[PDB]
RNA sequence: GGGGCCUGACUGCGAGGCCUGCAAGCCGAGCAGGGGCGAAAGCCGGGCCUAGUGAACCGGUGGUCCCGUGUGGAAGGGCCA
RNA sequence: CUGGUGUUGGCUCUUGGUCGCGCCUGCGUAGGAUAGGUGGGAGCCUGUGAACCCCCGCCUCCGGGUGGGGGGGAGGCGCCG
RNA sequence: CGGGGGGAACCUGGGGAACUGAAACAUCUCAGUACCCAGAGGAGAGGAAAGAGAAAUCGACUCCCUGAGUAGCGGCGAGCG
RNA sequence: GGGUGAUUAGCUCAGCGAGCACCUCCCUUACAAGGAGGGGGCGGCGGUUCGAUCCCGUCAUCACCCACCA
């Protein structure tokens, strides 16, 4: 679970490549790899707490999709339920 | 970021104005304090739909007044008062001027807002003014018997 | 200054770039001078004067008659004549010498070269003009 | 060893051989182009000779104009140095 | 450990860059004792209160430099030297 | 109302070595293999062109043959394709 | 291969000509310290202006953190 509750973004595996030397494009002999190893890239994951019907709903969202939560906030129909009201504002149509 | 101001906010301007401010300001101050909303395809539609609504109610009031303005800018009422010589035993109050207009010429009036001071104690020809917002002069003749 | 060109500066505008043929005809009316107006229009150039290899010289006389050298600050000056010639002929003479310049334009000279040409007289203002149109 | 005039310390090739496991290394007359010295015969493809050197890869630099991913260019490469 | 950036907002004072235009700026006897460059150009600005004046300001290479205002009201004057 | 758990091998997805080869070794190889995990089913995946790619051409996807050890990729090595 | 910096009379510096020196001379009594006089000397030329150790390309070496090296 470092996974955006809106976009679905989750951590991915990326290699980290250490290169040495001077690009061929600069007239160097060209670049050499002194190591490759696995790393991860996490989504930029933030809390956003927002007030909806009675309650305080807090989402974990990739900062890219922070707007989607407020779009989702507009979206007001008939929910008197618990702080697990978000299952309703979670997505519906999308 | 586009927000519709819900309240005159002073440098970042007037109500219903669509102002562009930083999201942090928007999300963590304006929106949660009910000081504005996101200017969306909908919330901007509801705004323009409601700039029309008011500008109808107003522009049908200025076309209400002037539409009953010309009624009594031409029509005149004459009220006989118990005579005296250029002094009235009673008076004619602004209240009275209403009652006249209903009785003769059948129009209706509130009747505040002409001149409430000095309920008029003398005979003569008077020109009195009316309301709300651009408005009417009226003509009242006072003479004698009943 | 005086009211010479403080009567004349609301009709002639420095701000919004102009071209020659529309801005050529006002050169004799813009000078309120009492006497003998000799017009001079000029631009500076994008060559470094700090090296003499890039300088420019000569004597080329104008077709119409009397009636080019770069400084060490890198601008350009030259007389085009005397009172003489009228307002409407200079669309012919305003592109005349201006094309004798670029003949000796240096090769190792770097940058846009005719930069701001402001049509002026000895007696007159700052107004934008295009070197070409 | 001294002097004069020069730049053959050439370009295009190279019969035939020395050596040699390979790859190398070596010598080379002669023909063509344009030259140098010489009256000429002729000599001159560095130095009396035998050490003074380094495959290939990758890349730099100048040049030819060979290729140019639908086509014209361009990017990049090839070829000669 | 750390620069930039996202999450990250309000209000301020404060500065650098650079651009546009406005604005001033600069001294090797000398030209007339106070010439930034360079080609023009033979004068002109001036009453839309000049010649100076005074208070009041800015830079001061300080003799000097310079504008706001008024007391200011019919000359200063360019090459010419 | 549905789910849960199991199933020889097969399938897709999330993750993912080393020995070894390179007659040393680090990029490279082994290999997206082994293995772990999740999920399908009797199959699974894929599929109806924001495709190919040089013809004014073809026409979803899958699978076999071929194209071809070609085009290329490559400490331009081993080797990959 | 950069940023470029250290450019300086005999040594070091400073300006988009000084100190420890060296010589004669005072002072003590004497090293001295001082005090006063004398001494072509500006990485390199071509070029800039009235003038230019006080303006600009090669590049002549010099460091410090740097590039790269089949
Ligand atoms: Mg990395
Ligand atoms: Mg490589
Ligand atoms: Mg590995
Ligand atoms: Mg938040
Ligand atoms: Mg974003
Ligand atoms: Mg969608
Ligand atoms: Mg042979
Ligand atoms: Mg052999
Ligand atoms: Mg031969
Ligand atoms: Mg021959
Ligand atoms: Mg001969
Ligand atoms: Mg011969
Ligand atoms: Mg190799
Ligand atoms: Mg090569
Ligand atoms: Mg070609
Ligand atoms: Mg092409
Ligand atoms: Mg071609
Ligand atoms: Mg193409
Ligand atoms: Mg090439
Ligand atoms: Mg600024
Ligand atoms: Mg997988
Ligand atoms: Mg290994
Ligand atoms: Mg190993
Ligand atoms: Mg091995
Ligand atoms: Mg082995
Ligand atoms: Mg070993
Ligand atoms: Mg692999
Ligand atoms: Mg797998
Ligand atoms: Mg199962
Ligand atoms: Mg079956
Ligand atoms: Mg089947
Ligand atoms: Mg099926
Ligand atoms: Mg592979």
């Amino acid at each position: 679970s470092k996974v955006c509750e809106i976009s679905g973004k989750r951590p991915i595996v990326a290699n980290s490549i250490q290169r040495r030397g001077k690009a061929k494009r600069e007239g160097g002999v060209g670049k050499k790899t002194t190591g490759i190893s696995k790393r991860r890239q996490y989504p930029n994951l933030q809390k956003v707490r927002v007030r909806v019907a009675g309650q305080e709903i807090t989402f974990r969202v990739a900062a890219s999709h922070i707007p989607k939560v407020y779009e989702l906030v507009e979206r007001a129909k008939g929910l008197k339920l618990e702080g697990l009201s978000p299952k309703e504002i979670k997505k519906e149509l999308l | 970021m586009k927000v519709i101001l819900l309240e005159p906010l002073e440098n970042l301007g007037d109500v219903g104005q669509v102002v562009d401010v930083k999201p942090g300001y928007a999300r963590n101050y304006l929106l949660p304090r009910g000081l504005a909303v996101l200017a969306t395809e909908s919330n901007l539609k509801a705004l323009e739909a409601r700039i029309r609504a008011q500008a109808k109610r107003l522009a049908e009031r200025k076309a209400e007044a002037e539409r009953l303005k010309e009624i009594l800018e031409n029509l005149t009422l004459t009220i006989p008062v118990r005579a005296g010589e250029t002094k009235i035993y009673g008076s004619v109050t602004a209240k009275d001027i209403a009652e006249a207009l209903s009785r003769q010429h059948g129009v209706t009036i509130d009747p505040k807002r002409l001149a409430l001071e000095k309920p008029i104690k003398e005979l003569g020809e008077y020109v009195l003014t009316y309301k709300p917002h651009p408005e009417v002069p009226i003509q009242l003749k006072v003479s004698v018997v009943a | 200054h005086g009211k010479r060109y403080r009567a004349l500066l609301e009709k002639v505008d420095p701000n919004k770039i102009y071209t020659i043929d529309e801005a050529a005809h006002l050169v004799k009316e813009l000078a309120t001078a009492k006497f003998d107006e000799t017009v001079e229009v000029h631009a500076k150039l994008g060559i470094d004067p700090r090296r003499s290899d890039q300088n420019v010289r000569g004597t080329v006389s104008l077709p119409h008659g009397l009636g080019f050298r770069n400084d060490k600050t890198g601008a350009i000056h030259a007389p085009v004549g005397k009172a003489s010639f009228p307002p409407e002929k200079l669309a012919d003479n305003i592109r005349a010498f201006i094309r004798a310049l670029e003949a000796h334009k240096p090769e190792g000279a770097k940058g846009t070269f005719l930069r701001s040409v402001y049509v002026t007289t000895t007696m007159g203002p700052s107004v934008r003009i295009n070197p070409h149109s």
